């Protein structure tokens, strides 16, 4: 076949047929002659080594190439591994009615949605516009319409805005591990060229705003768009069937201002008094009266069931802060106080959800969860909140504890001079007491990070938690651990080679005082095992799924109860150290093999 | 065949000569034929490129992949 | 001082006092090209290290021989620029000396027959620019050094891979530059095996019996030979005494009349000392002691002439006796102790199967020719040219001399071929070190691994053609006449030719420069890889080779190095490096002396520190005496600790010796992780020269090093002073100092405009100069791209905060003002190419005009009547550049448009279209047009349009240039005429020409006639000579293609500013995405009512430990915290002498730093112009390890009237309130990325497809479509869907009919459905059909 330039492009194989032909009739000659049979002999291996370049060429042995200096195609090679028709153009296809683009955050959303840019959709969905501008008469053939969207009049745009509605969409980020990597949304869109899209599902697709990049698909026809709105929507999906815990975490700034919001200090005003209703609550907070964090004695109102499911009016008074009351302003319906008067890190938040799941279920979650994340960013806002170079705090015992471990390791330092500890002794000594010394600077600074707020307020010295922003990070869960903390301000205790094996000097420094080039250059090799290890699990990883999806490819079910007899026994695991799994958890979801009972027997 | 023969022994001693690659007005007019005829066998005479050549630097793509079907249909033109 | 100092001045912090200057970037690439192609007498690289190699070439058997004389490069035909233009080549031709030399071999030596001189073409070879760059088809394009395996040999051992085992298995390996391999091991059964080319284990001494030894001469060179006696009754010995060393006794082993040792008992080291003392060496012992040796050699009773023993055979009782009879007193034996001593290859000798030299050398051959017979020469020959022919062997002789090191010879040269004796010595150090003697090496030690530069590679290739080419001279020689038969004929020049341009243009080497940014160019020229040929590869590799040795410290930086699996291969290169004339690194260090620091320095390779101590450079020195302390961090053979004074050696020189330059750069980079530097590094590339160039304040000192070194910029040769300038170009004029005497003397530069990369992207260099101002040497003259005053600048610097605002920057995202995109301050601009073409066709050449039929004539409005646009137009998708018209056949029909024709009656022509247009979506302007076209074609109107244009543009521009010369020149005709006597006044009125002709004087005003007549002669030659030229250098046609008849080429541009979605980023791997602007109102703001730029996430700071940026953050605010402060006194403006003490006070702050400054020195009016300059802010150089510290800001934001923390006080502006508590605020450093929202966005519907398998394609500007995989299926059907995928299967790619029928149904409001099967499962089955299967289908 040609290109443009006038050249024509040729399939190898065709050189694989031809000199096959020339032979055969070549050989026809000498039989027509009665020749020798010697050149019979070597024109018949000749022909046999040929048809085995055809069916396989690098099978039988020498390998021909042709003009390129390079090898040629059997016709099993369209058909081995991943180059070969399979895994190639029968699996792994390419596709129309589709487009990719950047992604980026849209907060002001309803997780069933989800940004658009105008041009991808408008091209996309562009004959179902052919075809109802026919049924409206404006563009009375195709030709006239297609003139008319290279036109972009209003009419165009308003279409677009009536197709899209109850037309659904989907999604998809690159890779794909696990079921939830592509989500069903509903569409809403921005003058722009990027994908704005609803932060509590990064962690499903693991995607960060950094450079990713995700793909769009479209359910055409009648069935596709009834199981999209029916099951991959993210509503009816919020639940990870590998376990079942929420997929909606929220991640580290709704959190960090639903911790800075509920929180027992004392210091600003409005302490010891009264309230009727967080209503007023809030609006004094609008009027610059009292803080969010102010413990005070208020009315609640609240509502409870083991009826019939019939709630149960109630109406009591509670100690409690002013932004615990404005946070009551949102529950529905069926859960107390008693969920909110703590300072709310993470697995408290989760375990909300999971109340509002087990009692109420899906809407009122979802509603709530949405809540939850305007509410965060708005606050967290308010809040102002920084990092500087004071927040950091080196303890001023961090020079002599180093001068004591330093006499220390001279002392076996003349020990083994001496030659009575070995090097594993010397060894042993000198690893245990410079790891002994991180832990006690950690202490030291730590214990000058948490709680040193000495905040005189209708008292003279109350001990509370420290207004640092780096220490809310901490304990809120968002981001930070404790040695990574430690890393910033203490040294870093220590690293390895990368054989495993490890150093005896430690590190004696940090950030804010600033590293020396020996240190800095001693850690590059730890960092890059790091990442380069992180570079290649999923090699390993995507060839073990494949073997384990094409053993259980098939099964299914087919049948609700086999009539069978008993299986398995399950017993707890709690050796090792204390309970680890409980007989009550695992068991949680299963049926019972037989007719059990309780030790008190015949229950 | 013999043509292209004659004609590249030719060239090569122009290219000893002239230091460059010859005209083909030049080694025509020596080969005494007009410059028609020398250019059609220029246009002529190259070989075909093997469809799985790699275009792609690596074994990312072949050249197989890259081309269209000009020959078939389009939908929009059989409504 | 200089002068571009003067205009500004960078702030130090930096205390450690320098002793090195910054080399030359680059100086590698030009010095490995340099000595490729230049001259060498003797020291042999280069060309003539081949030509030597590979002549003289004698005939076919003797008769005729080529000897080698010379060489000449020859000029280029053209400049850069043109070549650059007209997608060609730059190179210069080579011509050589050959002599014909027959000599009567009917004779003896008849030599004087017949010889022919003759010079000889063959091949162009490209350049290098001054930059050193190469050019290709008008792409600068660039070659990388390699790293490898070093020659010489080798030695290293397995951890028991019979694991069942778990025993140690040595092994050893010679590496020639060129030939064959050979491998040395030990199996674990205690026997020596060798293979040669990763051919079979064989095993060893069949190469001794090859080599004409034999196994008495064995036995006697490696052994050390335990010698027997026996006096006709009674066995006695010989005993080395430390032989029994870590041995027991086997019977009472006793002194002459005395006992020493037991039987059964240690012989201790005082045993083994008193029979070192008591200087006994006849022992006496029983005869069975002998049982177990064996025999050193066959010794007979020579009176008979029978074999009594046969060599290699162990001992007895029987042939004791036989062989006492035999006269013999002794036969001396071996030593053996499995201890030290290994036999191992006794043991394998007794394996030997062969005695004769001739069954080795036959099972040689036979190993590396199975299948055929045995015949000696064949063996023999093949045998000795694999290792001992100088041309199919060869070591490079840095194999050699590290091969003599390695063997702790003294000697160092030699040959690229064998001895025996190394073989010899090479096993020996073999089977020491199995016995436990020396160590092994390593590889990843530097010692052991080597570049390979430029230069080397072309001689390969080079050589390698001239072999190509002697094999057929060897064909031609003997053959023909022998006395007519020229040199020359001889030689086909196209295979030198051929593979030089191959491998520049078609390696995995030569890549595109990339022309982003300086950085990217320099940083792309100083890469090392370890990949191609004599190479790796990934799966050849693992992660002992991507990791860290100790070694690279001063010779390469261990951050940068990209993310993907390319991760620890490529290795940017350190700062101060050298490499070794033989190939290897080197770094400089400063050398102690009696704990004086000698200020001198050394080079010093990866092995010679190992044995050293060395320092390092916080050492804070005590001012010239000794150092302060006594102890000190030093380091030696790869680890660290504290060391006296007197003890030292060395010490290093600069903080900055280990890393790269994109890691230099950075500040703060000690407050910084490892892993986020890299990223930052590696992020600092792909950036873009903004629409302006926005200085950093903050820095280091080594960005003009770069800016200039780049040569991206202009700079000035000579000093002196302005002439004329312009927005397109300057002259200059140059002083007496610099002033050759023959010439003129007017320097020049003209300037590149604006210039498509090959990342499409602007170029540009523009002045910062000014009229009547003086210069001196290597001052800049102008700016490029991505420069200011000659200091280096990519992004700009911004106004920032740090704070959450309602979720728009949830995860590491940014938000933004509109006060950026109006002030157009990272907006950029995209150079675009297009082209179309005419050809000759089946019928008729596609013409080009703008007379076309179906057209818009609007569109037409816009071209000539040649079918082309004017410059300057706008434009835009689907309108048209050029109009192109195909000859067309006759076309099939149906009734119904034949029934509308029957209406109407019009038609088409017979000629269609084919007119090029723009692409969907894209707009710009047009800026230029180019047309390349054959010669002795006709050139059309335009052609002949643009064609005087540029002939009367570089006319002109000769005019100028020419003009000014002249004009120069006649500055004679004044001071010369005048003189001769004077008619001044008189002269002067009159037409300037007529004054040759007026009074007329002695003789020497006739030598003046005749020297101004050839002036006058001279004037004319230079018009003609330049003019007619160049002229005609322009008026000809072009080399190009068959089929081809002339094209056309456009050059438009776009103006590209910011939307959302795109990148950016900063130099702290603090990367970036966009996800809002919002207008200056809703923003903050502070107290005095000056609102902010950007905002940002804080979250991100502890979990990446990215500090150093916030850290620079305060520090920005402090540059103008004076800064603004100077503009409120320049327009107070109250007095010089203010600010002048304002400001000494500003640069004399800091505490102990070594740069100074005096102003009493300067005027006022240099004060007064870096005041000017500086009124924006007061950039800062803080150093890497030598930085400042926050005490500094801290003093200096006391200075500037600001507060200590950098925190301040803010108001929300879309409700004017207060927030709860301050926030840091300042200015960083910020840049845009090559990740464009438009340049990743595409999108699809329907379009083409494949032809083989038919399903949509992948691209972009292919129209793509997306692709879909097999995990996304496993996803679905985990859902439980089935309809989805089985649309998405058969329709959306394969299926033909419901692809088709669906369009039309969903046009006709039905959502309907109606698969089919693909394609691709018949073409499975047609492909198995082939093979001879009889697959089918079976009804229901």
């Amino acid at each position: 076949v040609p290109l443009d330039g006038g050249r024509f492009a040729t399939s190898d194989l065709n050189d694989l047929y031809r000199r096959v032909i020339n032979r055969n009739n070549r050989l026809k000659r000498l039989l027509d002659l009665a020749a020798p049979d010697i050149i019979v002999r070597n024109e018949k291996r000749m022909l046999q080594e040929a048809v085995d370049a055809l069916l396989d060429n690098g099978r039988r042995g020498r390998a021909i190439t042709g003009s390129n200096k390079r090898p040629l195609k059997s016709l099993a090679d369209m058909i081995k591994g991943k180059q070969g028709r399979f895994r190639q153009n029968l699996l792994g296809k390419r596709v129309d009615y589709s487009g990719r683009s950047v992604i980026t955050v849209g907060p002001y959303l309803r997780l069933h949605q989800c940004g658009l840019p105008k041009k991808m959709a408008l091209e996309l969905f562009k004959p179902f516009i052919y075809g109802k501008l026919e049924l409206r008469g404006l563009a009375t053939t195709i030709k006239a319409a297609k003139k008319m969207v290279e036109r972009e009049e209003a009419v165009v745009w308003d279409i677009l805005d009536e197709v899209i509605r109850e037309h659904p969409v989907l999604l998809n980020r690159a890779p794909t591990l696990h079921r939830l990597g592509i989500q069903a949304f509903e569409p809403v869109l921005i003058e722009g060229k990027a994908i704005q899209l609803h932060p509590l599902v990064c962690a499903a697709y693991n995607a960060d705003f950094d450079g990713d990049q995700m793909a769009v698909h479209v359910p055409l026809t009648l069935e596709a768009q009834l199981e999209a709105r029916a099951l991959m929507m993210s509503t009816n999906n919020i639940l990870s069937p590998a376990n079942g815990e929420p997929i909606i975490v929220p991640s580290q700034d709704v959190v960090l201002g639903l911790y800075y919001m509920t929180r027992d200090c004392v210091n600003a005003k409005g302490e010891g008094m009264v309230l009727t209703g967080p209503k007023e609550a809030e609006r004094l907070y609008r009027s610059g009266l009292a803080s969010l964090h102010a413990r005070v004695k208020v009315r609640i109102t609240e509502y409870e069931k083991d009826a019939n499911g019939e709630l149960v009016a109630k109406t009591s008074l509670k100690d409690t802060t002013v932004g615990r009351a404005i946070l009551w302003m949102i529950v529905p319906k069926g859960l107390p106080y008693s969920i909110v008067n703590q300072a709310l890190g993470k697995k408290a938040i989760s375990k909300m959800l999971n109340t509002c799941y087990r009692i109420l279920g899906l809407k009122p979650t979802v509603i709530f969860a949405d809540q939850i994340m305007y509410t965060g960013f708005a606050y967290a806002a308010r809040s102002g909140a920084s990092v500087g170079i004071d927040d950091m705090v080196i303890p001023e015992k961090k020079h002599e504890i180093i001068s004591e471990a330093e006499a220390e390791v001279a002392e076996i330092q003349e020990q083994f001079q001496s030659g009575l500890v070995t090097a594993g002794e010397r060894y042993n000594k000198v690893i245990d007491i410079w790891a002994a010394a991180n832990d006690r600077v950690s202490k030291a600074m730590m214990d000058n990070l948490q709680t040193e707020t000495v905040i005189n307020r209708d008292g003279q010295e109350e001990k509370q938690v420290s207004f640092n922003s780096i220490y809310m990070m901490a304990d809120s869960g968002a981001r930070g651990s404790a040695a990574q903390i430690r890393q910033l301000a203490g040294m870093r205790g220590l690293m390895a080679k990368p054989d495993g094996s490890i150093i005896e000097t430690p590190i004696t420094a940090n950030f804010r005082e600033g590293l020396n080039v020996l240190q800095y250059f001693i850690s590059t090799h730890g960092a890059r095992k790091g990442l380069a290890d992180t570079a290649l699990k999923t090699a390993n990883s995507g060839y073990l799924t494949r073997r384990l999806v094409d053993v259980a490819q098939d099964l299914v079910v087919t049948e609700d109860d086999c009539g069978t007899h008993e299986g398995i026994m399950m017993t707890p695991v709690i050796e090792g150290g204390d309970v680890k799994e409980p007989l009550r958890d695992r068991v949680l979801g299963r049926v019972t093999a037989e007719d059990v009972l309780k030790p008190g027997t015949a229950d | 065949i013999e043509t292209i023969n004659k004609l590249n022994r030719i060239s090569r001693q122009m290219l000893q000569e002239m230091g460059r690659e010859p005209t083909p007005e030049e080694l025509a007019e020596r080969m005494l034929m007009p410059e028609d005829k020398i250019r059609k066998v220029l246009k002529i005479a190259k070989e075909p490129i093997s469809m799985e050549t790699p275009i792609g630097d690596d074994e990312d793509s072949h050249l197989g992949d890259f081309i269209e079907d000009t020959t078939l249909e389009l939908p929009l033109d059989s409504a | 001082y200089s002068y571009t100092e003067k205009k500004r001045i960078r702030k130090d912090f930096g205390k450690r006092p320098q002793v090195l200057d910054v080399p030359y970037l680059l100086s590698i690439q030009l010095d490995s090209f340099q000595k490729f192609i230049e001259q060498d007498p003797e020291g042999q690289y280069g060309l003539e290290a081949a030509f030597r190699s590979v002549f003289p070439i004698q005939s076919y058997s003797g008769n005729s021989e080529l000897q080698y004389v010379s060489y000449r490069l020859g000029e280029p035909v053209f400049d850069v620029q043109e070549c650059q233009i007209r997608g060609v080549t730059y190179s210069a031709p080579l011509r050589v000396k050959l002599r014909l030399v027959i000599y009567e071999r009917e004779a003896p030596e008849g030599t004087v027959k017949d010889i022919k001189e003759q010079e000889v073409y063959m091949g162009e070879i490209p350049l290098m620019t001054d930059n050193g760059t190469f050019v290709i088809n008008g792409t600068e394009r660039v070659i990388v050094s390699q790293l490898h395996r070093s020659p010489g040999v080798f030695f290293d051992s397995d951890k028991g891979k019979t694991h069942s085992s778990g025993k140690v298995l040595y092994n050893a390996r010679i590496i020639p530059y060129r030939g064959s391999w050979l491998d040395f091991e030990f199996d674990p059964k205690d026997n020596l095996f060798v293979r040669i080319d990763r051919r079979r284990k064989l095993p060893a001494t069949i190469i001794l019996r090859a080599l004409n030894y034999t196994t008495e001469q064995i036995l006697d060179l490696f052994f050390e030979k335990v010698i027997f006696e026996i006096r006709d009754n009674k066995l006695q010995m010989e005993l080395v005494p430390e032989r029994l060393r870590g041995e027991t006794a086997s019977f009472d082993i006793e002194a002459n009349g005395k006992v020493y040792v037991e039987k059964g008992r240690r012989i201790t080291a005082r045993h083994i000392r008193q029979l070192e003392k008591d200087d006994v060496k006849l022992i006496e012992v029983p005869v069975e002691y002998i049982a177990g040796k064996v025999v050193a050699k066959d010794y007979i009773d020579e009176s008979t002439g029978e074999l009594i023993c046969a060599a290699n055979m162990e001992l007895s009782l029987d042939l004791l006796a036989k062989l006492s009879q035999s006269g013999h007193k002794r036969i001396e034996t071996l030593f053996t102790n499995d201890l030290d001593h290994g036999p191992y290859i006794s043991e394998t000798l007794r394996v030997d199967p062969t005695n004769d030299r001739l069954s080795a050398l036959v099972e040689i051959y036979r190993m590396m020719r199975p299948g055929e017979p045995p015949t000696r020469e064949a063996a023999e020959s093949l045998f000795e040219n694999l290792f001992f022919s100088e041309d199919r062997y060869d070591l490079s002789a840095v194999g050699r001399m590290k091969f003599n090191r390695s063997l702790l010879r003294e000697e160092i040269e030699g040959s690229g071929i064998l001895s025996k004796d190394d073989i010899i010595d090479v096993m020996k150090k073999l089977i020491d070190i199995r016995n436990g003697k020396g160590e092994v090496d390593d590889i990843d030690h530097l010692g052991n691994r080597r570049i390979r530069s430029v230069g080397e590679m072309a001689e390969n290739q080079f050589r390698v053609g001239l072999v190509r080419v002697e094999r057929a001279v060897k064909e031609r020689l003997s053959l023909g006449d022998l006395d007519t038969l020229m040199p020359q004929d001889m030689i086909n020049a196209k295979p030198i030719s051929a593979a030089v341009k191959e491998f520049f243009g078609s390696s995995q080497l030569s890549q595109f420069m990339d022309q982003n940014n300086p950085l990217s160019e320099i940083t792309h020229k100083r890469r090392i890889s370890a990949l191609g040929p004599g190479g790796l590869t990934r799966e050849r590799a693992g992660f002992e080779v991507r990791d860290v040795h100790p070694t690279h410290y001063g010779r390469v930086c261990p951050i940068e190095t990209p993310e993907g699996p390319n991760i620890g291969l490529i290795n940017s290169l350190s700062v101060y490096a050298q490499t070794n004339e033989y190939g290897f690194l080197e770094t400089p260090y400063r050398k102690v002396t009696d704990g004086v620091v000698t200020d001198e320095i050394h080079y010093l390779s990866a092995i010679e520190e190992g044995n050293y101590v060395i320092a390092q450079a916080n050492s804070n020195l005590d001012e010239e005496g000794h150092f302060v302390e006594d102890l000190v961090t030093c380091r030696s053979k790869g680890e660290s600790s504290l060391f006296s004074r007197d003890q030292v050696d060395y010490m290093d020189v600069s903080t900055q010796q280990v890393v790269s330059v994109g890691a230099s750069l950075i500040p703060f980079l000690e407050h910084d992780d490892a892993n986020r530097a890299l990223m930052g590094a590696n992020m600092q590339r792909q950036a873009v020269p903004t629409l302006r160039a926005d200085k950093p304040l903050v820095g280091t000192g080594m960005e003009r090093a770069v800016a200039v070194d780049s040569g991206v910029t202009a700079v000035a040769k000579r000093g002196g002073v302005v002439q004329y300038v312009d927005a397109s170009r300057i002259v200059i004029k140059v002083n007496e100092d610099e002033m050759y005497p023959g010439e003129a003397g007017i320097d020049i530069y003209n300037l590149t405009k604006y210039t498509r990369s090959n990342q499409n992207t602007c170029i540009n260099q523009m002045p910062c100069v000014s009229l009547g101002e003086p210069v001196e040497r290597g001052d800049v003259l102008a700016d490029g791209p991505s420069t200011d005053l000659g200091e280096l600048a990519l992004g700009q610097n911004m106004r920032v905060a740090f704070m959450p605002w309602n979720g728009y920057n949830f995860e590491d995202s940014i938000l933004v003002s509109e006060r950026v995109v109006q002030e157009d301050r990272f907006t950029t601009i995209h150079i675009q190419e297009l082209a179309c073409v005419s050809r000759d066709t089946k019928l008729g050449p596609e013409e080009i005009t703008a007379d076309i039929p179906n057209v818009g004539e609007a569109a037409l409005s816009k071209l000539d009547e040649s079918g082309i646009v004017y410059i300057g137009a706008e434009v835009t998708g689907g309108d048209i550049l050029v109009g192109k018209v195909t000859p067309k056949g006759e076309t099939q029909l149906t009734p119904e448009e034949k029934l509308l024709r029957a209406i109407f009656g019009e038609k088409a022509s017979d000629v269609k279209d084919s007119s090029l247009r723009v692409p969907n979506g894209v707009s710009g302007t047009v800026i230029d047009v180019q047309v390349f076209t054959r010669d002795g074609v006709e050139k059309d109107k335009r052609a002949l349009e643009i064609e005087e244009m540029q002939l009367k543009q570089a006319k002109k521009d000769l005019s100028e240039e020419l003009q000014i010369l002249e004009a120069g020149l006649f500055s004679r005709i004044r001071a010369v005429l005048v003189a001769g006597g004077v008619e001044a006044e008189k002269l002067d009125k009159l037409p300037r020409d007529r004054w040759l002709e007026l009074g007329l004087t002695d003789e020497e005003k006739q030598n003046q006639l005749e020297q101004l007549a050839e002036q006058y002669d001279e004037l004319k030659h230079e018009f003609e000579k330049k003019l007619e030229a160049k002229r005609r250098k322009i008026t000809q046609g072009d080399d190009l293609a068959p089929g081809v008849l002339k094209i056309v080429k456009v050059y438009l541009a776009v103006k590209r500013r910011i939307q959302p979605g795109d990148k950016m980023a900063g130099r702290h791997g603090n990367k970036g995405v966009i996800s809002k602007i919002n207008p200056i109102e809703d923003m903050p703001y502070d107290e005095n009512g000056t609102p902010v730029d950007i905002v940002l996430n804080p979250l991100g700071v502890p979990s990446r430990m990215n500090i150093g940026q916030i850290l620079e953050t305060h520090l920005g605010m402090a540059a103008k915290g004076i800064g603004d402060k100077i503009n409120a006194m320049l327009k107070q403006q109250q007095e010089v002498a203010k600010l002048r003490e304002f400001i000494q006070r500003a640069y004399d702050l800091g505490a102990d730093v070594r740069q100074k400054v005096d102003l009493s020195t300067f005027s006022d009016e240099e004060v007064m112009r870096l005041a000017e300059n500086l009124r924006k802010g007061m950039p800062i150089a803080t150093p890497v390890f030598d930085g400042a510290k926050e005490a500094e800001i801290k003093e200096l934001l006391k200075l500037g009237d600001l507060p200590t923390s950098g925190q301040i006080r803010l108001y929300d502006g879309r409700t004017g309130e207060q927030f709860e508590r301050p926030v840091t605020v300042g200015y960083m450093y910020m840049l845009k990325l090559n990740h464009l929202v438009d340049d990743k966005m595409h999108a699809r519907s329907t379009g083409s497809y494949s032809l083989v398998t038919q399903q949509p394609l992948g691209g972009k500007a292919q129209f793509g479509g997306q692709r879909f995989g097999e995990m996304e299926v496993w996803a679905l059907e985990a859902y439980g869907a089935a309809y989805t995928l089985q649309e998405m299967l058969t329709v959306k790619s394969d299926d033909v009919n419901g692809r088709t029928k669906m369009y039309k149904n969903i046009v006709d409001g039905n959502h309907q459905m109606e698969p089919g099967m693909p394609e691709s499962f018949n073409v499975l089955l047609k492909e198995i059909r082939s093979l001879g299967i009889n697959i089918e289908l079976e009804d229901e």
